[PDB]
């Protein structure tokens, strides 16, 4: 009944805040932080989490009625198989130190030979970031498919390591070993590098890329199409395969719709000013 | 060999007559590549408490190409049906429930598979075992070009009266879904006195003035506006949803038809589904 769950911080969906306790939207969470690098020594600071992804918690932990004890991932991010082994949130779960993984963690096929994912709860997928006005059609756009074949080249990148970098890599591979020297090493880095002329798009996450065009100021960064997106999907819940949780689980994302308890959540978390 | 049930549901399931030889008249998709198309046993005119004359008929579409897909994938073979009482599938009460439509095929073993744009929700989810969705929607309101309403907050729509029809499908999710939010109790009720047996039906009846408005599925009243000028989608999507696969809970076919689908989606396959059946067409 209780329960040990991991999350990732992600804005809107997993935002962590300083504790002498946890008040108001915030639930605890815990960061383990090394002590130094000559070391495997840390302790584990409480913070406070609070986001779509905590009310989605507190939802379940609510109805389907367990408690648990939050912490956030600190072995990589979303999740990456590297040398054939999981880490990140991913990890967590297929090693069995999680029973569930919450957070803005996108559902993939590779992801889902390991973990067994809910039903998705945000609809996301694979959208382009630009400054309003520029013309791509999609991924499949020439300036991303044959990138050399303009003059200057198309400049775009990605968050590497995650789902959307995966996808690249596996279905345009000439774009992707373009794409490795314009690797944005976040979010906040890679709106910079749009808003200065130092990259042209950004193709990450849709769920996260509406959610930045909707607070852009001067809402000057758009998304590509009518808010356009390859390889629909959704975030999920990451369970260990077999669990006795999902059933439950799935049932109750699948109530908060029905009841529109999620249209309310995307309305106080997601719904932007532009 | 599997038992796959199906429903009548453009542009996802296309149904025709065979030609007089009992095979399928050889056509080609809006890419000029052959269309893909099974012989479909169903009842013929689906007139209310009427008997159910089998015949084989022809069935193409969206969900049809995602089912020849899925059996080369899996390697399994098949025989498809239309659902005998021509609806989605609903739980009715008789202190007794029974699930009507595909729903009810699907846990009586009339049906193995249910291959259609099937509406994730709760209800069904607790009987029956649905894939990751193969296609992501919601639900719009259909009104003839010029008919303005704002959506679904319109007052038309949420004080209603006998000067303005408005309803969805019987046993649909969509009927579930008024049923079951107490907030939507006022349309529920206007509703019920005028909901149709098919989205065909109802379609036809905006087109001819009988109904003012249609709330259903985003992913068919789109393509249906799309097709026909006369026919206009208003208001945001709510009730966001998806269509999924659906299986018994018991299947062994569960795991590898989600992994499929994550898989159509990633590779660019269901975008190139929605190229040939969803989006090709604008007025
Ligand atoms: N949500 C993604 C991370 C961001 C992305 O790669 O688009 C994942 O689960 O890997």
């Amino acid at each position: 009944n209780h329960l040990s769950i991991v999350t990732l911080e992600e804005a809107p969906f997993v935002i962590v805040e300083d504790i002498e306790t946890c008040v108001r939207n915030t639930v605890p969470c815990r960061k383990f932080v090394k002590i130094n690098n000559s070391t495997n020594e840390g302790m584990n600071v409480k913070k406070c989490c609070k986001g779509f992804c905590i009310d989605i918690l507190k939802k379940l932990s609510r109805t389907v009625k367990f408690t648990y004890d939050l912490y956030l991932v600190t072995n990589g991010k979303h999740g990456k198989k590297v040398n054939n082994v999981w880490n990140g949130m991913i990890g967590e779960v297929v090693y069995q130190r999680a029973v569930m993984a919450v957070g803005s963690l996108t559902i993939n096929e590779e992801r889902s030979e390991v973990v067994d994912f809910s039903v998705p709860f945000v609809e996301t997928g694979i959208s382009v970031m630009v400054s309003r006005g520029t013309q791509v059609t999609g991924l499949s756009d020439k300036k991303f498919q044959r990138p050399h074949d303009y003059s200057p080249p198309f400049r775009f990148g990605t968050v590497p390591n995650g789902s959307t970098e995966r996808n690249i890599r596996n279905n345009y591979p000439y774009m992707h070993q373009y794409m490795t020297k314009f690797n944005q090493k976040g979010v906040e880095d890679a709106l910079v590098s749009l808003k200065t002329g130092k990259l042209d798009a950004f193709i990450y996450d849709a769920a996260v890329l509406n959610y930045k065009a909707g607070r852009d100021e001067g809402c000057k960064l758009v998304t590509i199409g009518s808010g356009y997106i390859f390889a629909t999907t959704g975030y999920g819940i990451a369970l260990q395969k077999g669990s006795p949780w999902k059933r439950q689980i799935d049932l109750a994302l699948l109530q908060f719709v029905g009841d529109g308890e999620m249209e309310e959540l995307e309305t106080l978390w997601l719904t932007g000013i532009c | 060999r599997l038992k796959i049930v199906t429903i009548h549901q453009e542009p996802f399931v296309y149904v025709k007559p065979t030609l007089s030889d009992g095979t399928c008249k050889e056509e080609f998709t809006v890419n000029g590549d052959p269309v893909k198309k099974v012989i479909c046993t169903g009842p013929n005119d689906t007139s209310p408490g009427s008997p159910r004359h089998t015949v084989p008929q022809c069935c193409y579409g969206f969900c049809i190409d995602l089912l020849i897909k899925l059996a080369r994938t899996m390697n399994f073979t098949y025989e498809v049906h239309l659902v005998a009482d021509g609806k989605f599938g609903t739980q009715e009460r008789v202190n007794k429930k029974e699930w009507n439509g595909m729903m009810g095929e699907l846990l009586s073993g009339q049906a193995d598979m249910i291959v259609a744009p099937l509406t994730i929700n709760n209800e069904r989810a607790q009987y029956i075992e649905f894939s990751k969705p193969f296609k992501y929607q919601g639900l719009t309101i259909l009104v003839k070009k010029g008919t303005r309403i704002t959506g679904i907050n319109d007052p038309r729509l949420r004080n209603p009266s006998d000067k303005f029809i408005y309803a969805t499908v019987k046993q649909s999710s969509v009927d579930i879904y008024f049923r079951r939010q107490v907030e939507l109790s006022t349309m529920y009720r206007h509703m019920e006195k005028h909901n149709y047996e098919s989205a065909a039906e109802a379609i036809q009846a905006v087109r001819d003035n009988k109904l003012h408005a249609f709330i259903w599925d985003s992913a068919v009243l789109e393509f249906e506006a799309s097709q026909k000028c006369d026919l206009v989608t208003t208001g945001e999507l709510f009730f966001r949803s998806g269509f999924g696969i659906g299986m018994r809970k018991d299947s062994p076919w569960k795991q590898n038809v989600s992994l499929s689908i994550l898989k159509s989606h990633e590779n660019g396959f269901m975008e190139d589904l929605d190229k040939t059946w969803v989006r090709y067409q604008e007025c």
